[PDB]
């Protein structure tokens, strides 16, 4: 775990941002359908 | 000899013959920049290398590519003088042919759809002038060369400065030209640690596992295997004898015979040698011997398959017993001992946590990018882009050379990137040095330090700009606009212009040119700096980088360095030192083949120089070349010793090889202490050029070289006859021998007249030649500032007496005669530039006008109708130079002054006087006025008359040069017409121009006549368009700053006479300040009534052991004593026979001197011209370390009928009685330094204050206050001066209400203060409260 290792808020943001995977053409459609 | 040097021949006292001429002194700058801008057909140097480094640019696609074809430097818009006048950079447009090549989508070849090839403009490159300077924003600048650490691998240590035990810890450092640093090092427990970019250290085997090496492959790289080939029993073991060198005897060795050495006896060389006499291969070892050894391989069983014992595990009885059930024939084992083969790599494999390549890449990632979760692809690409990518890492050609040379490789060429082999070899060599098989590098060695000059630093910054544009070009090519765009739509010239503009104007090595005198300029251009981008910082530069290293000999001067915080960080190139093709300083040496010293000269670098034994240049050698001695003093290895004459390989080429150009000009430098010689070399280049230049009577012979190799003189390009000489131009009719065919054969030299240097001194050229005088090529035609007949003349020859005079030369003071001031000997012209800038303001435009409010008609007396001062106006401090008014409004009258204007009805001014005035204390003459007007602003009568004068002057100069050149062409035509088919009286019958209509019988004659006619027509139509170019550049508008409507620059010429407080100095570090200017009848005087010019203190001589100022005095009295004799023969009007005889006696004097002046070769007119130039003293050359000996000085004193003691009887001017002892009187060369007391004296009662804190401002330019700093406050606290201190703190500086009350109290005669709180304490309180902190005054 990389927790407690850096000070950069850019690295912290990219780190927590990359834990969500991209959607397919079909993933956007049923998320929009859920909305 | 010459025509310029037999005018006045300097008498040379040097005795060693000159084998190598002193080179062109500015070759560093000129060669470096020529390598930058020239068209290199290969891609090695300069702009070509930079373009090929980035091009071809290919997008993240296969569709298109931008490739580079060619480049070209266009003509500069303005030449260098126009650039200096207009305040713009002298630069050339860079036009680069690019080719946008478009590949189509789908082919196995990817062939071209089309190519759009055209020329893009990327930036202007600042051009170097003829003398090694750059004009950048109007001012001349010098790009100082940089002494930086060479790229390569360097092995170093700390010597017991860690771990409190005195243990030396070694390290290796790979430094690329561009890229990341790679450090290996040893910890106090002998583990190897890698460290990338000075970050946290990982174990060095992690970088070995990032490379695909297993622990087995690592162990076979860094070790050699003890084999135990164990038979059925008895533990048979392989052995080579030198593996038991110093071995502890764990067992007695019996093989091929019985025991050699029993227990309790360690193995010495006789045992190894008798054991190899027995040729022993196989030895029976005990079981406890292998317990503790380290296995070198992964031994697994074939019964079960899994690991019995891994690599790098300490073997024991248990594990050997385990493998014995598996029946292994051979078991390998690492050979380690103490002090010859260390365990460090295995002991490092034990400490690292990593077990494979992925874990190593991940640990490197966690070290380089902490807090970022490593994926396999990013962990792989980080390492591969650290050192193994051509675009991110460059161990350059010099770095590859030094890398291979440091690792004892044969080839010096390679890749710019690291490899597995490079890193392994560095680790192996660090391990060698740890094991005593090497030595650490000396990083201050000049084989390890490299010169980086303007043409390389400029190329690096251009490549920086090129990659800044390469990212945008790669980004633009990824877009689908790809079929309609040209390459000049995707090229942005502004980043590339910005990179080179930032380098040339804003670098630390781009320095305002030191332009005091010629010596200042060439010393600045030959300067090396350890500082700068990529170099050292002067604050963290230690004692050892600021040292004189033995390799500095002949390459860097040990004397010329500044005396302040950066000493040994700013160095000066030696006289003969030049730079390698790799950038390393080399120095020339004469080859000594058979004991005969040859005239063959080899330039040796500091690495090569240490291999050979190199004799000194003070070593005597006979006519055939052999040393007259047989035990010579030499430098062999950085040491110096005596050697036999058959051991020497090289010899120094000169005695001045070791010193810089500045220290080469100090006569009797060998008699000066080195501190005072340092000071003298530094002060020679602060000297100010005086009204009349005065050659040194005692020089060294480097004066002509310094004056000519700087561009301050006008030097004859081709030889000829002076056709027209004039204070502003020289016109030479070139000899027919030096003329090209189809040419006028006329050289015109336009002299620089009264322009200001960077230091506000005067630059003025005066012609040396007279009318009709023959000149040769390379002759000095005009003298620059501080040159006298082509010799560098920095000061004046002053008659000094060394004696204490009534305390007026106490403690380095100087007593000057009043005759020195009457004769204007140290009067200097200083030229100030003063600008009045009229801008647009929000209330309206400022107006240059003679109609100024609150200013009488007397103060507008020397302003013309445009409000600008007349040229030639003698002005003084406070005089208005340019009248200007600023529009204001909302005067907000106080009720009292409102009543005041109600009573007397006087209107208030809507404008305020914003005029340009002469600074106070400055009194000069207006010599020049320039008006720069914006486009759209209407030129006043003054700008129009200045421009009319400029247009008439441009037309006049061009028609004058055309008259001269066509006169030359027609002289050549008349000469070629009487050369064959003579028309000698017919030519003067024909009209002048239609000699071009004469068809001549062509053997070769009509060919020459017709190319002369063609040259004449081309000269006429060249004048015709240079006129219109001049006219368009004159009448055009000026590119002023935004907001500026016009600028008026006034130029004041101020003659500064010498006065008490002016710093005067000699060349021997004898500085001083004039204390008194003494009347002539008060000065000491000799038997003949001749007073002394300057009285110097004799007590400054023996403690500051600059004895060369005494010898220079004794020789200067001798030199003058020759002139005093020649002068007499010229006033008695003696025959030329007697003058010729005496001058021949004076030139023949000396002990085996190298020069021979035979005056029998001289005509009587030439002898009389020489004698007229020698009547003010015969000049004398005293080469450094090869100079005049004291016996020769006494012999020349004897020839001039002077006491050989150098000391005469002086009388007191005030009482007429003798000083009780003889006084050393002679002639010393004094210099007036640029520390004039007019520039230093400043006072202030009140003035302007800073914004935030309300304390007085800084300098005398700002009319500022003196810093009453912390130590002065302590000084006042150490007295009981509490009230003095309280008024320093409150009422003189920051108490805003109290200081106006104090002023009013002083004006009312009441010397009392009402002190309040300093305003900076209120600023402090408000700034601590802007933190989260409640700071408060407890007002109880
Ligand atoms: C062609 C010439 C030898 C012949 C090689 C040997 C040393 C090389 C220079 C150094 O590497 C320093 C610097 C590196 C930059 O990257 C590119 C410019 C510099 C000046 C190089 C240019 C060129 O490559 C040199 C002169
Ligand atoms: C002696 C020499 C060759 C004969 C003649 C031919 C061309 C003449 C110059 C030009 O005319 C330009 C100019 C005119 C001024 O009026 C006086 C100065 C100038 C420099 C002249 C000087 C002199 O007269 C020159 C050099």
């Amino acid at each position: 775990s990389e927790i407690g290792r850096t000070t950069d808020p850019v690295r912290m943001y990219m780190r927590e941002m990359g834990t969500v995977e991209l959607l397919t053409r079909e993933g956007e459609i049923d998320i929009a359908k859920r909305i | 000899y010459s025509y310029t040097e037999k005018k006045r021949i300097r008498k040379d006292f040097g005795k060693r013959p000159q084998v190598l001429d002193v080179p062109y002194l500015l070759s560093i700058q000129l060669d470096s920049f020529q390598k930058f801008i020239e068209q290199d057909p290969e891609g090695q140097y300069g702009l070509e290398a930079a373009f090929r480094s980035v091009f071809p640019i290919q997008s993240y696609s296969g569709n298109s590519e931008l490739q580079y074809v060619s480049y070209r430097l266009g003509e500069p818009v303005f030449d260098v003088q126009e650039c200096q006048i207009r305040g713009v950079t002298y630069s050339a447009p860079l036009r680069v042919k690019l080719r946008l090549v478009i590949y189509e989508r789908e082919a196995p070849e990817g062939t071209v759809k089309d190519i759009k090839e055209q020329e893009v403009y990327m930036g202007e490159i600042p051009l170097m002038t003829d003398n090694g300077t750059f004009v950048i924003n109007g001012t001349e600048r010098v790009i100082v060369s940089q002494l930086h650490r060479s790229p390569g691998v360097f092995f170093d240590s700390d010597k017991g400065k860690t771990h409190s035990s005195g243990k030396v810890l070694y390290n290796a450092r790979i430094i690329p030209y561009r890229g990341s640093w790679l450090d290996f090092e040893f910890d106090p427990k002998d583990n190897l640690f890698v460290r990338i970019d000075r970050r946290r250290k990982l174990p060095a085997t992690i970088i070995l596992r990032a490379l695909n090496y297993t622990t087995e492959q690592i162990l076979d790289l860094f070790f050699e295997k003890v084999i135990f080939e164990i038979r059925d029993n008895k533990l048979q073991m392989e052995l080579v004898p030198e593996r038991l060198r110093g071995e502890t005897a764990s067992f007695d060795i019996e093989a091929n015979g019985k025991v050699y050495v029993e227990k309790g006896r360690r193995i010495t060389a006789r045992h190894i040698r008798q054991l190899e006499k027995d040729d022993v291969k196989l030895i029976e070892v005990p079981v406890e011997y292998i317990a503790g050894k380290v296995v070198a391989k992964d031994y697994i069983d074939e019964s079960t398959g899994e690991l019995i014992c891994a690599a790098n595990m300490e073997l024991s009885l248990d594990l050997l017993a385990k493998l014995s059930q598996s029946g292994h024939k051979r078991i390998e084992t690492l050979f380690t001992n103490d002090l010859d083969h260390g365990p460090y790599i295995s002991e490092t494999l034990r400490v690292d946590p990593t077990n494979d390549r992925l874990s190593a890449l991940v640990e490197i990632y966690r070290m380089m990018r902490p807090g970022e979760p490593p994926t396999r692809e990013a962990a792989e690409s980080l390492f591969e882009n650290l050192f193994f990518s051509e675009d991110r890492y460059d161990l350059s050609a010099v770095g590859r050379m030094k890398f291979n040379r440091s690792l004892l490789r044969e080839e010096i060429e390679g890749s710019g990137i690291l490899s597995k082999d490079d890193i392994i070899d560095v680790m192996k060599k660090l391990i060698d040095i740890r094991n005593g098989k090497g030595e650490v590098d000396d990083i201050d060695h000049l084989g390890n330090r490299r010169i980086r000059s303007v043409g390389e630093m400029a190329e690096n910054q251009f490549r920086v700009g090129l990659v800044r544009v390469e990212r945008a070009v790669k980004e633009r090519l990824s877009l689908g606009d790809l079929d309609t765009l040209m390459p000049q739509d995707m090229i942005n010239a502004k980043p590339i212009s910005a990179a080179v503009k930032e380098f040339f104007g804003s670098s630390q090595l781009s320095q305002f040119m030191d332009q005091n005198n010629p010596l200042s300029e060439i010393t600045h251009k030959r300067r090396i700096s350890a500082l700068g981008p990529g170099g050292l910082t002067r604050e963290r530069a230690g004692f050892e980088v600021r040292d004189v290293h033995p390799t500095h000999y002949g390459r860097v001067c040990p004397i010329e360095t500044p005396e302040g915080p950066n000493i040994g960080l700013i160095n000066s190139l030696s006289v003969y030192a030049q730079t390698n093709e790799y950038g390393f300083l080399e120095t020339p040496y004469r080859k000594v083949t058979d004991g005969v010293v040859t005239d063959e000269i080899h330039y040796l670098s500091a690495i090569e120089e240490g291999n050979y034994v190199i004799a000194q240049a003070n070593s005597n050698l006979d006519e055939e070349g052999h040393f007259v001695e047989d035990l010579v003093t030499c430098r062999s290895k950085g040491e110096s010793s005596l050697f036999s004459r058959d051991q020497v390989d090289y010899m120094d080429v000169s005695t001045q090889q070791v010193v810089s150009v500045g220290a080469s000009l100090i006569p009797f430098l060998e008699h000066d202490d080195a501190n005072r010689a340092l000071m003298g070399a530094n002060m020679q280049r602060q000297a100010v050029p005086t009204l009349r230049a005065d050659k040194p009577l005692v020089g060294t012979g480097m004066e002509r070289a310094v004056a000519v190799d700087s561009g301050v003189t006008a030097v004859a390009k081709r030889g000829g006859v002076v056709q027209y000489v004039d204070a502003s131009r020289i016109v030479i009719k070139v000899n027919e021998d030096e003329m090209y065919p189809g040419e006028a054969g006329i050289d015109i030299y336009n002299l620089t007249k009264y322009t200001r240097s960077n230091q506000n001194t005067c630059i003025n050229q005066m012609p040396c030649v007279s009318l009709g005088e023959p000149v040769e090529r390379g002759d000095v035609l005009a003298d620059g500032p501080s040159t006298d007949l082509g010799e560098l003349a920095l000061g004046q020859n002053m008659r000094v007496a060394f004696m204490p005079w009534n305390g007026y030369n106490f403690e380095d003071s100087i007593l000057v005669s009043e005759r020195v001031v009457q004769e204007d000997r140290f009067t200097t012209i200083h030229i100030q530039e003063l600008a009045c800038v009229s801008r647009d303001t929000k209330l309206g435009p400022e107006e240059i006008t003679a109609d100024i409010p609150n200013v009488g008609e007397a103060a507008l007396s020397k302003l013309d109708e445009s409000g600008i001062v007349y040229i030639g106006a003698e002005v003084t401090g406070g005089d208005i130079l340019v009248g200007k008014v600023t529009p204001k409004g909302e005067t907000q009258l106080t009720p009292e002054e409102k009543l005041l204007r109600a009573i007397f009805g006087e209107k208030a001014s809507d404008v305020k006087d914003s005029s340009l005035r002469v600074p106070n204390g400055v009194s000069g003459t207006v010599i020049d006025v320039q008006v720069f007007t914006r486009d759209g602003v209407e030129k006043d009568k003054r700008a129009l008359e200045i421009e009319e004068m400029q247009l008439k002057q441009a037309k006049k100069d061009l028609s004058e040069e055309l008259q001269i050149l066509e006169a030359g062409l027609f002289s050549r035509i008349r000469a070629v017409l009487v050369a064959g088919g003579v028309e000698a009286e017919k030519l003067d019958k024909l009209p002048r121009d239609r000699w071009l209509e004469l068809g001549l019988t062509d053997e070769e004659k009509q060919n020459q006549l017709e190319q002369l006619a063609e040259q004449y027509d081309e000269l006429k139509h060249e004048f015709e368009k240079k006129l219109e170019a001049k006219r368009r550049k004159i009448t055009q508008g000026d590119d002023l700053a935004p907001g500026v409507l016009k600028i008026v620059k006034v130029y004041l010429a101020v003659k500064r006479r010498i006065q008490p407080g002016d710093k005067m100095a000699g060349r021997h570090g004898n500085k001083g300040v004039i204390s008194k200017i003494n009347p002539i009848e008060d000065m000491p005087y000799d038997e003949n009534g001749t007073p002394v010019d300057i009285v110097l203190n004799p007590l400054g001589v023996p403690s500051r052991m600059n004895i060369g100022q005494i010898l220079e005095t004794h020789l200067g009295m001798a030199a003058k004593g020759i002139g005093d004799k020649i002068n007499a023969m010229l006033k008695q009007q003696q025959e030329v026979a007697k003058l010729r005889e005496f001058i021949q006696r004076a030139y023949d004097l000396g002990a085996d001197v190298r020069q021979k002046v035979d005056l029998s070769t001289f005509s009587d007119e030439e002898v009389m011209r020489l004698a007229e130039n020698l009547r003010k003293g015969m000049p004398i050359a005293t080469p450094v370390f090869d100079g005049a000996k004291e016996a020769e000085i006494k012999e020349l004193l004897k020839l001039g009928d002077l006491p050989t003691s150098g000391q005469i009887r002086l009388y007191d001017g005030r009482t007429g009685e003798q000083f009780e002892r003889p006084v050393t009187v002679g002639y010393m060369y004094m210099l007036k330094l640029n520390h004039l007391v007019d520039d230093k004296m400043h006072a202030r009662s009140t003035g302007s204050y800073s914004l935030v804190t309300q304390q007085p401002l800084g300098g005398k330019a700002q009319f500022g206050g003196q810093r009453f700093g912390e130590m002065e406050v302590w000084a006042l606290e150490a007295y009981g001066a509490a009230y003095t201190l309280q008024e320093m703190l409150t009422v003189k500086s920051d108490d805003v209400n109290g200081r106006t009350k104090m002023y009013k109290n002083i004006v009312d005669g009441n010397h009392q203060m009402e002190p309040g709180m300093p305003e900076s304490f209120n600023v402090l309180l408000k700034e601590i409260r802007s933190l989260g902190i409640n700071i408060e005054l407890e007002d109880e």
